[PDB]
């Protein structure tokens, strides 16, 4: 009924290595493209 | 520079300039260092300009 079982369970392995390897990396590219506005200041000045 | 002559120039410094002290007083040295360079920005606003 599931022939394919095996090579699934095989790829399923690979995917989570593989995932496990790209999240934190894409995240931390993330945090990295937007860390400028979330660190940034702000304040206001008026002339008086 | 110009109309200057040098000796005269230097004769006359001796005269004049000769009384500011040399030695450091508290014997101070300026500590001078290699300073960083940020990566920043600053962006002021007022549209009406
Ligand atoms: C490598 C480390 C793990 C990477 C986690 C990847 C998960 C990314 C994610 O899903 O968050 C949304 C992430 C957005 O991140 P962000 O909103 O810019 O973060 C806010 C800033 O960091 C600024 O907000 P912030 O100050 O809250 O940022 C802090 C927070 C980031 O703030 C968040 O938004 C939370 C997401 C990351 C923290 C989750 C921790 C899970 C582990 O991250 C932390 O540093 C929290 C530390 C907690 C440590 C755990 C405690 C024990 C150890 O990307 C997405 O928008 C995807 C969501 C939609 C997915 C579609 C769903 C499928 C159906
Ligand atoms: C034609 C144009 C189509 C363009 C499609 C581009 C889609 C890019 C999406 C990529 C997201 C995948 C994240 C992780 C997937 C992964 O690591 O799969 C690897 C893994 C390797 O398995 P093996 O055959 O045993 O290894 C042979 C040698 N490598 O493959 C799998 O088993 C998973 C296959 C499902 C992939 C589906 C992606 C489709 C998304 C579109």
């Amino acid at each position: 009924s599931e022939p394919e079982h095996d090579h699934r369970k095989r790829m399923g392995l690979k995917m989570l290595m593989m995932m496990a390897l790209l999240v934190p990396l894409v995240y931390t590219i993330k945090r990295h493209k937007w860390s400028v506005l979330k660190s940034r200041k702000l304040a206001y000045r008026p002339p008086k | 520079a110009g109309g200057v002559e040098h000796q005269q120039l230097l004769d006359l410094a001796q005269k004049h300039l000769g009384g500011i002290p040399w030695t450091y007083a508290e014997d101070a040295v300026p500590t001078l260092t290699p300073c960083r360079f940020t990566g920043s920005e600053i962006r002021h606003r007022d549209d009406a300009l």
